[PDB]
């Protein structure tokens, strides 16, 4: 009960040891010696016979297995298949990114504490804390106005609204009929273009942290989870309560620029898996891990095609038939330096047995007699 | 030009071979209406059954 | 195309009861009783005579 | 002009007016064919697994309507929106002398005991499509994905076998220290 | 919301639709005219002249509160559908009780009707079609549509009434497959002839 | 201690091809089939002299 | 096609511009170019004319 | 004797002159309409293309004759367009007079050592290449020519300059000649080339300036008969046409300028020969305006098929091949001592009979056609060593294929079982891997020839060897529909098969003689056979497994396990013990694809011969049960009484008024807007959820007033095409019809259909069917359903575009990756992409649903 | 205010001494240039202070093999 | 039923063509190349040409002409057309004062 495991670590891979220990120990039926020996022999038999056979072509099979369910695959915006495409093809800004911000060991169990965070990261311009806009009469020009509701549940008030004058091109002051008035007796800024004022003046507001929009909260097993409608990971960490050990964001690159490359790989795998699972179909994690490893190789996440993995070096022939590529195959071949191989398409184009499959086996037989 | 289904206007498939594979086929073929768009790019607003 | 000589499912004589069938119904006599007066037991054999079309009265006038 | 007699053989395509396409799977002798106590022998037997998955009630209703039509003598009006509500053809079918349920008692032509259930038998209008196997089958004395499949399995020899060795194999002599074809 | 305009189209390519005009609750022209229609009194042209049937293009149909059936004819309904079963086209009319099926299935069957085998030309043995088909013993579909008789499908059908049984026998009808009575085949059922004409021009 | 699938297939094919071009087959006498099945039965008896040299 | 006709096209073009201004103003609603009111069918006749 | 590698580089003048068969000097083609043979560009000991065999010493008739190269002694050097930018990048990065890379000792030492750390990555070597370029380009004091002030270069399309000095503050631009440039590249030592993008041995810089132009062979310049001359030939004609003029002007008088003009002209012509679509170079067109397509436009710009039919009476690895197809497709079998008799009988049977042959190949190689003549004197003293092409025999290795070929499972090796009629027969459980059904689907049939190929397919691609899918840890080949229903009926609580049934039908499988059939569990009511026991007659005597069945839910979840810490009073938690089926019923949980719990276990523990057996015998088992008992769907299976009808009617009315209250509130601007979404979206979102709620409720009502123990319901709850999501649609209601998200709005300017009031946002108005497929759709509903039904057509058919393309991209990226013998996934350029595949090295096709050896299972195995 | 370090998706990065470096490169029978690589710009590298020549030993939790060690070269 | 031609033997039929109504202004959607656009097909005896009046996002408002693309301002074309006075162009666009102010 203290010896078998140790000498079993040789044919085993450590993990199965922890599991086995867990079973044969936690079983109120503690067997004799023979049964334990037999059991370890069997588990090891399984492991040794479950290993991948050298000569396989897991690139192609992982590719096929990951691309197969796609045919059978037909607020939060979110995505589905196009998500798989976005993550596989790098893409700087994923269409409709989301953050699953967690909180540390205090705000995880308090609503009033999670709400503070929520309102503090939401980030609301002026076109959301309003209802509409109108003009004046004669020389009056214009003036602010409603609305009032977005203050009586987020918790912002007319005060820091007066604050706004943080070096603003104008900004006035007059909270009257619930509709804050704003008289501006100056130009050298605006002449009459009240249209382009959509972004600046009204949009160039910030009442909150990060450059994001709506934020929906949802509990999940005695834990409060914050859902973001976009991403700004860098400035999401500098918010009171934000658990730096658990913030998740589907927005790649940002993960690679903040956390690092390994975290980017882990994020790739995690995201692919999550999508596939939230579609119903399942694919073994090892394929996804292969693709992700191959993708985060080189020191930076790069797209799976043309401007990334398919685009990189292989052998000239793997880019020689790169579809009539003037500025490529003409460019690649116009640089005559070296050339290797032991590829795949190069050998089939040339009439050689591909080095995958059986091709990686060599026979031998003494001929007497 | 009438036998090849390619008009002068650069348009093609103006005339087809009257599909005769059974009776219903021909009648349906005479009452067929075609749009002149792209055979590849997706026209989501042109394909949906309009009211 | 002139009554499928005999029948398909019930495969017995039925062509020989074409004319009198048609002509009997061509006076107002409901076919579902005319058939009964003749050798028309099961409906499978009845169908072959019910839903026939005799297209031939078009095709001959040719070659 | 040449005519070719064509008997509905194994593989030909058949389909009703309900998008219920199918291929003849086996031609079984009428003897082995099961018969209903009323004397009816099926012309076409469709698997019961091609109905609840799809949602085509119109085919079943059409079966019942064809049964009623065969019995009564009426041709039955199935015009959209204005045809007999199914339950009326169901309620008439019996007074004509048949279970409302479209099903009857069928006997197994092989062994002989009648099946311990009721068998939905109807008269549905099937259309023969122009997809005759006589014009599909042909033999000879494979692109990207078709390469990738052999690659996935790992059949290299089989690849070469199919794409080269059986076409234009050309032999050239390469110099050893030169690299230029001799 | 603040403009009133009046458009008049009298062009050369507008797609209209005939409708029974309904002033108040009473649709224009009643049994008085149906009685005469069944007779050789008033043709349909005489009808459009009289003022019962009216051609509405899209633009004019914009100002219309159409009543489905003649039973819901309130004093607001502008027009009245003669027959909603005419919504679909000629091939979709071949499907019996289409309102009891799914849209995709109806699409399949309707588009598949143009593949059925039968007589589509009384003059086939003189025709010179590239490839033609002729179903030996065709049959009028039982439980069909009123349209099928007017279209002339009843006069030139393409298929047969198979007495079908629903069960999996022997496991040879699984996956959409279908099992066929040998005898029925051997007696004519579902037999057809293929036609193909080759030509030879004495080129000079 | 064993072979991989690819090695098995490879060896079988090789032996079969050897048998095709002549080359007497080891213990087989009462048979009546192609060289492939001959190499296959030969393999079922583990008498195929073809060894897989593995790069290690 | 004549020089007198210019004066008319003017007005027409004006209206075209007007429509544009209206849609950017949020008082037009984008033209449903799939609505059969704005759809015209070319039958055999006019095709044969153009030929 | 096969290709190890290929090493690209740049051809030296010496090579082109040595590899040439003759010096081309006469600028002419064939000429003309009779007698096409000259002494410059055409077959002057160079190549054969007409039916006349004469050639360059090698004779070698037009049939089979590899083309021979030629050369052209260029009167003057000519810059190669392909190297122009490279030549430039070289010139202003190195020193004239010197030959050095304008780098300090230190710089070279540490640069080369930073150049070896990158010696494989083509992408990352260019960064440092250009960086080096710019670092040298800024200097003017090289360490190997006492520094003489370097006049920066200019370029393009093929011209070079040097802004030298002679006056003082001047910056005149001395022109650059190909002779000068080439002779200036010939100084750069072999030591400096590695620091650039060149080689000392493979690609010398001086060779970038062509001194001899290699002429393509006759075989590469075929004439396209009507003759449509070859473009290459024409442009070549122009090139020699100027070349000779140039040489003739150099030999004679030398006004310099003349030679310059002619030189630059020659330059133009060669530039066009290399690339007609170049930049800054007027495309040399043919007398029609149609541009000549040269080199840069040149390298740019045994099977069968038929319908399929089912056959659960053939082995799972077998394929039904129509004997006519078998008589066309043949196999090469060399006559040996074991088939001497067979093949002789085959060839004697001729192309007729059934086991006949069509061709015979004698050892010389001459093919003999058995048609004509007779099989008599042909089939004589064949002797060993010949080859017969015999018709397909029962058992031959054959590839079965169905397009589209998604996963690998789309092409599988089968065993020919020759049968009449005219379709391919596929055993039913092998339908999921092919994704085939029947309606009209056709498949491909391949017949491999070389013994190596056949074997390889038979050893590695055989059906039985791929029951489990590599995508997920589970079986792909299994029960489909009736197999599931049959497994249920066979393993039911009330499953009592009289002797007549058991005895006669076990012949669909096998296995009895002695201690198998025994002994009739029930003689209570009558001597009879319990279905559990009959099923038990297949599983091996040691598989003990237990997993909850599909019905182990709702308040019928329960439990009541009991571990070993024998009677039988259980039902749900399927318990099989040493082949004995104690408790449980067979369904989608028990058999079928996708699952991962029984068929999975018998293939891990006993993979090839057993797995196929259990599969093969079970189908025929399950099928005969279904067949002999009667299995159907009637029309009454979906019928509900009046009570359920009145109930549903009241429910849909409730939902209607719920929507109206929402609308009346929206009209009066009674606000209440959702947090995130826009006001207009709040209204829609609230309604959709309200109606969806009511829809599921209506369906919940429908499952109560419908007998759950008739055929149809069995299929829904069992495992043969089922889904409560569709049941609700058939009996209760279809629900809200949507278009790309939002409701059905696209219609008239004020509404969807002309039967509603303008602006009516009611339930029925914006496309909501209240009736199901049973009760029948109204005129409006039928149209709405059609508008909503167009979705499935467009969506499912559009997804193919992105699926196929995306997959094609990642396939063309990973197709090179393999598992090396050291258990490592490496790219074809020797780059460890993954130390030990998938981290653990366990093939997903061979792992227990992702787990690297299902530990809890292995431990239990202690009996 | 704490730090990154073995947190959300961050594995145990360590630096290799010459010994384990040479031995590791000897085991897998490969050259220095054949390893996956990191950049000096990589945050996780600058935090651990990695120089263009180090081979980071990365220890991550794998939901299949549990604990896995990867290796990469710091570059630019 | 007829409705088809017999050319060279084979029965040729003209498939009815669904075109967007000729001679008409239609305001396109938004932000593909630049905000809102109106589109006008116009037909005259065989030839058919297009005339867009796109209002791009700064109020320039151009017009397209068949002969060589390069758009010109609405007012340029309007004055070259036949409208001289600014009151003419302005009031020709619309008689509405507010719209006139733009
Ligand atoms: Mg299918
Ligand atoms: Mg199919
Ligand atoms: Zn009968
Ligand atoms: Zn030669
Ligand atoms: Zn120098």
């Amino acid at each position: 009960i203290k010896s078998m495991v140790s000498k079993a670590e040789l044919p085993d891979n450590i993990k199965e040891e922890l599991y086995a220990k867990l079973i044969e120990y936690n079983e109120k039926y503690k067997l004799k010696k023979d049964e334990i020996q037999a059991i370890i022999d069997e588990t090891v038999r399984e492991y040794q016979k479950a290993l991948i056979e050298p000569g396989e072509a897991v690139g192609t099979v992982a590719a096929q297995s990951i691309g197969e369910p796609s045919t059978q695959m037909t607020i939060n915006v979110t995505l589905g298949l196009p998500r798989i495409i976005e993550i596989v093809d790098a893409r700087k800004n994923p269409s409709t990114p989301i953050m699953t911000v967690y909180l540390d060991e205090e705000h995880r169990y308090d609503r009033d504490k999670a709400l503070e965070v929520a309102r503090r990261i939401e980030g609301t311009t002026l076109e959301n804390l309003a209802r509409e806009e109108t003009i004046d009469i004669l020389n009056m020009e214009y003036v602010v106005e409603i609305d009032p509701e977005r203050l009586e549940k987020a918790g912002l008030d007319m005060e820091k609204v007066v604050r706004k004058l943080t070096g603003s091109f104008k900004s006035a002051e007059f909270e009257a009929e619930g509709y804050t008035l704003v008289v501006r007796p100056k130009k050298v800024t605006k002449l009459s273009d009240l249209r382009k004022i959509a972004e600046k003046v009204k949009k160039h507001r910030l009442k909150g942290l990060s450059g994001v929009g709506k934020t929906i909260i949802r509990k999940e097993g005695d834990e409060y989870v914050i859902y973001t409608e976009g991403s700004n990971f860098k400035q999401v960490l500098k918010v009171p309560g934000v658990d730096p050990t658990r913030t998740r964001t589907n927005n790649i690159w940002e993960i690679a620029e903040v956390l690092g490359i390994e975290a980017a790989r882990n994020a790739i795998i995690d995201e692919i898996v999550s999508t596939m699972r939230e579609q119903g179909l399942e694919v073994d994690v090892r394929h996804i891990m292969l693709v992700a490893d191959m993708m985060t190789l080189d020191g930076v996440i790069r797209p799976i095609g043309r401007h990334g993995i398919v685009g990189e070096k292989a052998s000239v022939l793997a880019r020689a038939a790169f579809e009539i590529t003037t500025q490529h195959l003409f460019a690649a071949a116009e640089r005559g330096e070296v050339d290797p191989l032991n590829g795949v398409v190069e050998n089939v184009l040339i009439g050689q047995p591909v080095p995958v499959g059986t091709g990686i086996v060599k026979l031998a037989m003494s001929l007497p007699l | 030009a009438l036998a090849t289904g390619s008009w002068p206007g650069g348009r093609t498939g103006v005339s087809q071979l009257l599909d005769r594979t059974n009776y219903m086929s021909t009648l349906s073929h005479l009452r067929r209406v075609t749009s002149p768009l792209s055979r590849d790019q997706p026209h989501f607003e042109a394909r949906d059954l309009h009211g | 195309m002139i009554v499928p000589v005999r029948c398909f499912t019930c495969g017995k004589v039925l062509a020989d009861k074409y004319y009198e069938f048609k002509k009997r119904v061509e006076a107002g006599e409901d076919p579902g009783k005319v058939l009964d007066d003749l050798g028309v037991e099961r409906y499978c054999c009845r169908r072959t005579l019910l839903s026939h079309v005799e297209l031939i009265d078009q095709v001959m006038v040719y070659k | 002009t040449v005519r070719d007699l064509r008997i509905p053989e194994l593989g030909d395509k058949f389909a009703s007016r309900h998008g219920q396409k199918g291929v003849i799977g086996l031609i079984v002798p009428q003897e082995d064919m099961p018969w209903t106590e009323s004397g009816i022998v099926p012309d076409l037997i469709v698997n019961p697994h091609g109905i609840p998955s799809r949602m085509t009630v119109g085919q079943l209703i059409e079966a019942i309507g064809g049964k009623v039509a065969s019995l009564t003598g009426r041709r039955v009006d199935g015009t959209a929106f204005i045809g007999e509500p199914e339950e009326k053809l169901r309620k008439e079918l019996e007074e004509l002398g048949f279970k409302h349920s479209g099903r009857e008692i069928m006997y197994d032509g092989i062994t002989g005991r009648r099946l311990e259930a009721d068998i939905f038998i109807g008269v549905i209008y099937y259309q023969r499509l122009h997809h005759m196997v006589a014009d599909k089958m042909h033999a000879r004395s494979f692109g990207e994905m078709e390469r990738d499949v052999l690659i996935g399995h790992g059949a290299a020899m089989l690849l070469i076998e199919r794409l080269l060795e059986e076409s234009d194999k050309t032999e050239v002599w390469v110099c050893e220290s030169c690299g230029h074809l001799a | 919301e603040e403009v009133k305009e009046v458009y008049i189209n009298s062009d050369d390519g507008r797609v209209r639709r005939p409708l029974i005009v309904v002033e108040n609750g009473k649709p224009k022209l009643t049994r008085e005219h149906v009685e005469g229609i069944k007779n050789g009194t008033l043709t349909w042209s005489d009808l459009i002249r009289m003022g019962v049937i009216e051609y509405l293009d899209a633009e004019e149909e914009e100002n219309a509160y159409v009543a489905t059936w003649p039973w819901e004819v309130t004093e607001e309904h502008t027009h009245l559908e003669l027959m909603p079963a005419a919504i679909l086209g000629i091939p979709a009319s071949l499907v019996p009780y289409p309102e009891h099926n799914a849209a995709p299935r109806n699409t399949y069957g309707a588009g598949m009707a143009k593949q059925s085998l039968g007589l589509g030309w009384a003059n086939f043995r003189i025709r010179v079609d590239t490839r033609g088909h002729l179903m030996h013993y065709p049959q009028v579909p039982l439980v069909n549509s009123r349209i099928m008789k007017a279209v002339g499908f009843e006069d030139r059908p393409a298929g047969q009434n198979f007495v079908v049984a629903v069960l999996s026998y022997h496991g040879y009808n699984m996956e959409d497959a279908v099992i066929i009575n040998k005898a029925s085949i051997e007696r004519g059922l579902a037999r057809s002839t293929f036609f193909r004409t080759y030509e030879a021009e004495e080129k000079r | 201690f064993r072979y991989t699938r690819f090695e098995k297939a490879r060896i079988i094919g090789a032996r079969a091809l050897q048998i095709a071009m002549g080359a007497p087959v080891l213990i087989d006498v009462p048979e009546g089939i192609t060289p492939l099945q001959a190499a296959l039965l030969e393999f079922e008896k583990g008498v195929i002299p073809i060894t897989v040299i593995r790069p290690s | 096609v004549d020089p007198e006709n210019r004066r008319a096209k003017a007005y027409y073009l004006g209206m075209m511009a007007l429509k544009v201004l209206e849609l950017s103003l949020g008082l037009r609603g984008e033209d449903d170019k799939d609505h059969y009111a704005n759809k015209r069918l070319k039958l055999a006749g006019d095709l044969l004319k153009d030929l | 004797k096969v290709i190890g590698s290929i090493e690209f580089g740049i051809l030296s003048p010496q090579e082109i002159r040595k590899m040439s068969a003759a010096e081309i000097t006469v600028p002419d083609t064939y000429d003309d309409d009779g007698y096409p043979i000259e002494g410059g560009l055409m077959d002057k000991r160079l190549g054969v293309i007409d039916p006349g065999l004469r050639c360059e010493t090698c004779g070698a008739r037009a049939g089979e004759c590899p083309g021979h190269f030629g050369h052209i002694e260029l009167a003057r050097p000519v810059i190669h367009v392909g190297f122009a930018k490279t030549i430039h990048r070289v010139l202003e990065s190195t020193c004239r007079e010197c030959g050095r890379i304008k780098l300090t000792d230190e710089e070279i030492e540490e640069y080369m050592q930073k150049f070896e750390v990158m010696g494989d990555r083509k992408g990352a070597v260019d960064k440092l290449i250009k960086e080096i370029h710019k670092k040298a380009k800024e200097r003017m004091v090289c360490p190997h020519c006492g520094a003489p002030q370097f006049p920066i270069k200019f370029e393009r399309p093929t011209i070079y300059w040097e802004l030298r000095k002679d006056e003082e503050g001047n910056e005149y631009k001395h022109r650059m000649m190909p002779s000068e440039v080439r002779d200036r590249l010939e100084k750069i030592p072999d030591k400096d080339l590695p620091l650039l993008g060149l080689h000392p041995e493979k690609s010398r810089p001086e060779w970038m300036v062509l001194t001899v132009l290699p002429v393509p062979p006759v075989t590469m310049r075929p004439s396209i008969t009507l003759r449509a001359e070859d473009d290459l030939t024409h442009k070549l004609v122009d090139i020699i046409r100027i070349n000779n003029r140039l040489k003739s002007n150099i030999e004679a008088g030398a006004p310099q300028l003349i030679i310059e003009d002619l030189w630059d002209l020659l330059q133009y012509h060669v530039t066009t020969y290399i690339n007609n679509e170049t930049s800054g170079v007027p495309p040399a067109k043919h007398k029609s305006g149609r541009p000549l397509k040269t080199l840069a436009q040149r390298l740019k710009g045994f099977s069968a098929r038929t319908v399929i039919s089912p056959d659960p009476m053939i082995s799972i690895n077998e394929v039904g091949v129509p004997l006519a197809v078998a008589m066309e497709l043949t196999v090469p079998e060399k006559v040996t001592e074991f088939n001497y008799e067979k093949l002789k009988q085959r060839v004697l049977n001729g192309p007729e009979k059934y086991p006949g042959a069509n061709y015979v190949i004698d050892p010389e190689g001459r093919r003999i056609r058995l048609m004509e003549s007779n099989r008599e004197l042909i089939a004589e003293k064949l002797d060993i060593g010949w080859t017969v092409e015999r018709h397909l025999e029962d058992g031959d290795v054959v590839l079965f294929n169905r397009q589209p070929s998604l996963h690998r499972m789309s092409i599988m090796a089968h065993r020919v079982r020759v049968m009449p009629y005219r379709t391919f027969r596929l055993n039913l459980p092998v339908c999921p891997p092919y994704n085939a059904d029947f309606d009209g689907d056709e498949m491909n049939l391949h017949v491999p020839q070389t013994e190596e190929a056949q074997a390889e397919a038979k050893i590695l691609m055989e059906v039985q060897n791929h029951i489990i899918s590599p995508r997920y840890g589970g079986p792909l080949i299994a029960g489909i529909q009736d197999h599931i229903s049959g497994g249920y009926l066979l393993t039911r609580e009330g499953a009592y098969f009289t002797r007549y049934e058991v005895e006669q039908m076990l012949m669909f499988a096998g296995m009895d003689v002695n201690e198998l059939p025994e002994p009739d569990k029930y003689e209570n009511g009558e001597p009879l056979w319990s279905g559990k026991t009959i099923f038990s007659l297949l599983l091996p005597d040691d598989l003990t497994i237990w997993y909850r069945n599909k019905l182990c839910d709702e308040p019928e979840r329960c439990e009541a396990l009991e571990k070993l810490i024998r009677k039988l009073a259980y039902d749900g938690f399927v318990y099989i013990q040493n082949g004995k089926l104690l408790s449980g019923a067979v369904d989608k949980k028990a058999y079928g694809r996708e699952d991962g719990k029984l068929l999975d276990i018998i293939v891990r523990e006993y993979g090839v011969e057993r797995a196929r057996q259990f599969l093969d015998q079970v189908t025929k088992l399950t099928i005969w049960v279904i067949t002999h008992k009667g299995f159907t769907t009637a029309i009454d299976d979906e019928d509900l009484p009046q009570e359920a009808i009145d109930r549903i009617h009241e429910i849909i009315r409730e939902a209607e008024e719920k929507v109206q209250r929402l609308i009346e509130a929206y009209k009066r601007g009674e606000l209440e807007p959702l947090p995130g979404k826009t006001l207009e979206e709040t209204l829609e979102s609230k309604i959709m959820a309200v109606l969806a709620e009511a829809r599921d409720n209506a369906g919940k009502v429908a499952e109560r007033y419908l007998g759950m123990n008739n055929h149809a319901v069995i299929m829904a709850k069992t495992g043969a095409r089922g889904k409560i999501l569709n049941i609700t649609q058939m009996a209760a209601m279809l629900g809200q019809q949507s278009i790309r998200g939002k409701r059905l709005y696209r219609g008239y300017r004020g509404r969807v259909l002309t039967h509603f009031k303008p602006g009516d946002l009611g339930a029925r108005a914006r496309g909501f069917v209240t009736n199901s497929y049973k009760s029948g759709l109204t005129p409006q509903e039928y149209f709405f359903h059609a508008m909503g039904g167009r979705e499935g057509l467009v969506d499912t058919a559009v997804r193919t575009a992105q699926s196929g393309y995306m997959q094609r991209r990642l396939i063309n990226a990973l197709q090179d990756l393999k598992v090396d013998y050291d258990g490592t996934v490496r790219d074809p350029t020797g780059i460890i992409v993954q130390f030990k595949y998938g981290e653990d090295g366990v093939d997903p096709m061979k792992s227990w649903q992702g787990k690297t050896v299902d530990v809890d299972r292995v431990i239990v195995r202690t009996l | 205010e704490f730090n990154i370090f073995d947190h959300v998706l961050v594995p145990e990065h360590r630096i290799l001494s010459e010994e384990e470096k040479e031995e590791l490169l000897k085991k897998y029978r490969i050259r220095i240039s054949q390893l996956p690589q990191i950049k000096a710009s990589d945050p996780a590298v600058v935090a651990l202070g990695a120089k263009p020549g180090d081979v980071i030993e990365i220890k991550r939790k794998s939901p299949t093999a549990g604990y896995y060690y990867y290796y990469r070269l710091v570059v630019e | 039923p007829g409705g088809y031609f017999i050319i060279n033997g084979s029965e040729r039929v003209i498939v009815s063509i669904e075109d967007l109504a000729p001679n008409k202004t239609l305001v396109e959607r938004d932000e593909r190349q630049n905000k809102v656009v109106a589109k006008v097909f116009s037909y005259r005896h065989g030839y058919r040409a297009l005339i867009t009046v796109e209002r791009k996002k700064d109020g320039i408002l151009y017009v397209t002409i068949p002969n060589v693309p390069k758009p010109v301002k609405f007012v340029y074309v309007m004055r070259a057309l036949g409208l001289l006075t600014d009151k003419e162009i302005v009031e020709a666009v619309s008689d509405d004062p507010r719209i006139q102010q733009v």
